[PDB]
């Protein structure tokens, strides 16, 4: 059995996990980016009239609501989701002590420090 | 590999004079300058804390890799300091969360022998068939026929 | 409690949530400028509220992830 | 700061800083006044000796141990014998440190309160809470279920413990322990020839008991051999000389935990009150408790009972059960290595009786929530 | 998105989306608080285990069901079941999800408008309908007619349909049911010597009936049979040893359906209810449902009983008519696999009570045309 080719594959695995990591947050920015340009249409409306003006305005108007109301909606989800991850760190981690911390001590600190003081 | 010489560079003389000075009993005389590593077992014990038998015929195997069963000051300093920690803090956990996420790309929650096979197939090092069943028992700690968070994170426990 | 609680609630935030709306009574060229503006911020708004559903997804993964650790404590 | 975890037991007073894993200091609990005139003058000779020194001038003293039962007999002792081992033992003064005493179960309330109340009002604590001393050899197994048997040296009690719910209507507490163990081999030593009378030669025959004495694995086997050869007859070097040899009297003195009729003790050994406090518990935890039966204390340190005690209950309880018997080497300090790990934990912080809550309701503050 | 199919029942939760064959997540309704009171500090002891958490640690809890004939008595339990089920169980979000509950016939209008006005308001559901438990399990049957007998553990309802079209004046509820059986096997267990009193013990003798009891083909024949010879005498082992043998309480324990006079009920069996319920019926369609009685629900597995009651019917029943009664294996989940048959449905995508509808009448939509 060795151990230090182990280790090798360890630390080698690691650095290729970090960099895949690397590669798909790029590739989710990339992503994001696109479906970014995709979803939320440019609109040009240069020597327009002032009637078309308005029609634009009052539908972004609208979409800016619908989309504070979305971000409303998504926010409140994550705010939950962020409640139950930390009551639910809280307690593994409380498991984690449970079963860990009993075993946690300070042996042989002064124990050997005793040899001729009697 | 000399990743460790590296390592133990950090110590100046400061600890170099201790180590000679443990040293010294280890060189007791009527030698030709060989110096193996008979007296290791209890020069690792110079100070008390002293690791398991298996890591020390490791540290004593893994140097001297010509074969020539001489102790380099530089080994000898390079093992003894291998018994005070030594270690690039193991990552984050938050980023060994990330790297089990990745790891999870089935998004399972369990990573099977297939799954870390993969894993380190994307790697393209070479493993032997004598492992993977080594890398079974290491990662199914549970004997549950998979990884699990517990089981990756002490698989992962402090290694950079 | 949510039967008027979050509903008042949500309603208020979004209340809030409008600023000011009167613009198109002006001369054109700021119109056009602020209208343009106004677009850029509903495509900024488009790309946080992607980024909140990336990362509600990550965190439903995540209590998935905790979810399954506190199963396997049996 | 750190905590002082003191282990007043009855024999054997065991303290030392919270987070090791042995104590500081052990050293018996008697307290000692000469009983001689004294003719030198000027020798400095004191008043009463406590601890370990009057262990080393026990020839001229009458020892007196201040703690009978688990319950506390004499005050003025016991507040002499914590001021030594405060302040000689480890020489940390009590004003600055939290403490943490321990009592035996089913113990007089009156005890308890005085407890708190010298160590409130003379010592001077910041803060000090008692535990049950079986919790803390439970803790120390690094267990959470479990019935522990802590045979001490004044008393022995088995409290069943299942997922940290301890069962306060199983506990089942006799007062046979080592200090009964010793006076029966000072009684039936003589059936030989030896008389040992006095309160210092106590001693002599509690190192016999414990260098020689073992449990049988059965009684009347051992009997009907040390009866017929010779091959456990060992001798032994009192303090001047004249050895002696101990013939049957090695396991019959240790016998009596199994069969408290010896000593005129109606009630059963602690083979069987320990399955008597199982079959008390209920119906879908005996299995727990038969698998994880726990050893502790002194007096459980006898060479070969971790055997006869497994027997026993294999005999009484059904042949499916397994039956189990966690004896750790590390017997002697089980309960203040459990004390120590206990007050090391982040979560038990806030459970110290703190001295302005003793002001406002006085002394029977630990019958309170703080318990 | 899919639908929950989620079926209260009384003694076993069973869920699960639409469209499988079999509930996801199936374990006991209870919820047990803690009784004693727990020394070991930090060990993360919650103050209700639920569901099947809380069959593992019943020595050291008062298990109590939440349902007690159908009706729900403890709403606040209730709730917390109900949160259970869909996120520790399932691990989906109500808030994205339809879901199907089922009913008895018969109940309380109290308790269904509750049910839906928790749905809606806490757990925050798109949409749910509330279904009756026998239309169910006549769907997983793939029939449209038939008399089905769904006797779950709660309550015994027995409702008639033809060509669809239900009979509202020929429903025969009856409160006997699994846990009445359990009741009186723990009743009769008392004449060997085996007392099992606490709430926990209601499990182990719940267990024995499941794996032990069977009904008799004929009852005379039995009781005679078991008094001379001991062919039936089956052991059974505790989940701490002492093997039992329970002899003749192996069919008397399930006879109690036939001869409700056991419990004291006045009522007739279920062989004479069923017989009661179809002559209510119209003098037309009293061959479908001869030829077409079903057999539903947990306590219809005995071993034996589809003929008993074949017999019985037939012995009662005009001797030209032919008598079949329908016994699939899955009797256990047939309410549930007719649920998601139902659920999965084109033609019932309509029918759910979706959520601006109660928001415009209130709670008491439910008795409107949204049955
Ligand atoms: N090695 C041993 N063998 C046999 N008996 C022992 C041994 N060590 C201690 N004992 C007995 O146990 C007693 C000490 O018990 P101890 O656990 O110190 O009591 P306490 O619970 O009061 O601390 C002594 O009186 C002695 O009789
Ligand atoms: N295999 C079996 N044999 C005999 N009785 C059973 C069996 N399985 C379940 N039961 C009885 O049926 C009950 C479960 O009935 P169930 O159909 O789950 O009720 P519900 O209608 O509330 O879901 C249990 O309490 C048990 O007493
Ligand atoms: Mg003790
Ligand atoms: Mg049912």
């Amino acid at each position: 059995i060795s151990a230090s080719r182990k280790l090798q594959l360890k630390t080698l695995m690691l650095q290729i996990a970090k960099q895949e990591m690397e590669r798909e947050a790029e590739e989710r920015r990339g992503e994001k980016g696109r479906v970014l340009r995709t979803r939320c249409q440019p609109l040009e409306l240069d020597g327009l009239g002032f009637e078309e003006l308005q029609d634009l305005c009052r539908q972004l108007h609208a979409r800016v609501d619908k989309v504070d109301e979305e971000r409303y909606d998504v926010e409140a989800k994550v705010t939950k989701n962020i409640t139950e991850i930390a009551d639910l760190t809280q307690k593994i981690y409380d498991l984690r002590g449970k079963f860990k911390r009993p075993t946690l001590r300070r042996v042989r600190i002064s124990a050997d420090a005793m040899m001729q003081a009697l | 590999d000399d990743i460790y010489k590296a390592a133990v560079e950090q110590l100046t003389e400061e600890q170099k004079n201790e180590f000679k000075a443990a040293f010294d009993i280890f060189v007791l005389g009527a030698e030709d300058g060989c110096i193996s590593t008979k007296e290791l077992g209890k020069v690792m014990r110079m100070l008390g804390q002293n690791p398991t038998p298996e890591e020390l015929q490791e540290m004593i195997d893994e140097v001297d890799e010509d074969g020539s069963g001489t102790v380099d000051f530089d080994e000898f300093l390079v093992m003894m300091v291998r018994c005070m920690k030594d270690d690039s803090k193991g990552k984050s956990e938050e980023e060994l969360s990330d790297l089990f996420r990745m790891f999870d790309k089935n998004a399972d929650g369990y990573i099977d022998l297939d799954e870390l096979k993969m894993m380190l197939q994307a790697t393209g090092e070479t493993i032997t068939e004598d492992d993977i069943e080594e890398l079974m028992k290491d990662g199914d700690k549970n004997n549950d026929g998979r990884i699990d968070y517990d089981e990756f994170l002490e698989f992962m426990k402090g290694v950079e | 409690g949510k039967r008027q609680t979050e509903r008042e609630k949500k309603k208020k935030i979004l209340a809030e949530r409008r600023k000011v709306l009167a613009i198109d009574h002006l001369n054109e060229d700021q119109l056009r400028e602020k209208a343009k503006e106004l677009w850029q911020s509903i495509y900024n708004l488009e790309a946080e509220k992607f980024d909140l559903q990336e990362k509600f997804k990550q965190q439903k993964y995540e209590i998935n992830v905790l979810r399954n650790r506190i199963n396997d404590n049996q | 700061t750190t905590a002082l975890v003191c282990d007043n037991g009855s024999g054997l007073v065991k303290a030392g800083f919270a987070g090791d894993d042995a104590p500081r200091a052990v050293f018996p609990s008697i307290v000692g006044r000469p009983r001689h005139q004294g003719v030198m003058v000027g020798m400095g000779q004191k008043d009463s000796y406590v601890g370990d020194e009057a262990q080393s001038k026990r020839g001229i003293l009458t020892l007196k141990y201040p703690i009978e039962h688990g319950i506390i007999t004499n005050w003025d002792d016991m507040e002499k014998i914590w001021h030594h081992t405060f302040y000689n033992e480890l020489r940390v003064a009590p004003e600055e440190h939290p403490t943490l005493l321990t009592e035996a179960p089913l113990n007089p309330k009156a005890n308890r309160e005085k407890m708190t109340q010298i160590m409130f009002e003379t010592f001077n604590v910041p803060a000090m809470y008692v535990a049950i001393q079986a919790v803390l050899s439970l803790y120390a197994s690094g267990r959470t279920t479990g019935i522990v048997l802590d045979s001490g040296d004044g008393v022995t009690h088995n409290v069943p413990i299942y997922e940290g719910y301890a069962l306060p209507h199983a506990i089942m507490r006799l007062d046979l322990a080592g200090r009964d163990l010793t006076d029966y081999l000072m009684k039936i030593l003589t059936e030989r020839g030896y008389s040992f009378v006095t309160t210092a030669e106590r001693e002599i025959v509690r190192d016999i008991k414990e260098k020689l004495c073992y449990v049988a694995l059965d009684f009347e086997n051992e009997m009907a051999t040390a009866a017929s050869s010779s091959s456990l007859e060992k001798s032994y070097e009192l303090p001047d000389g004249q050895v002696i040899t101990i013939g049957n009297e090695r396991f019959r003195c240790p016998e009596t935990l199994f069969q408290p009729s010896f000593i005129g003790m109606e009630s059963a050994g602690i083979h069987e009150t320990t399955y008597n406090s199982i079959m008390k518990c209920d119906i879908d935890i005996r299995k727990d408790l038969y698998a994880n039966n726990v050893l502790s204390g002194g007096t459980t340190m006898y060479p070969g009972i971790a055997d006869r005690m497994q027997k026993e209950i294999t005999a009484l309880a059904p042949s499916t059960m397994k039956i189990k018997i966690i004896a750790p080497p590390e017997r002697k300090y089980s309960v203040w290595i459990g004390g120590s790990i206990l007050a090391s934990l982040s979560t038990f912080q806030q459970m110290w009786i703190s001295k302005q809550e003793y002001d406002e309701a006085g002394p029977s503050i630990v019958h309170r929530k703080c318990f």
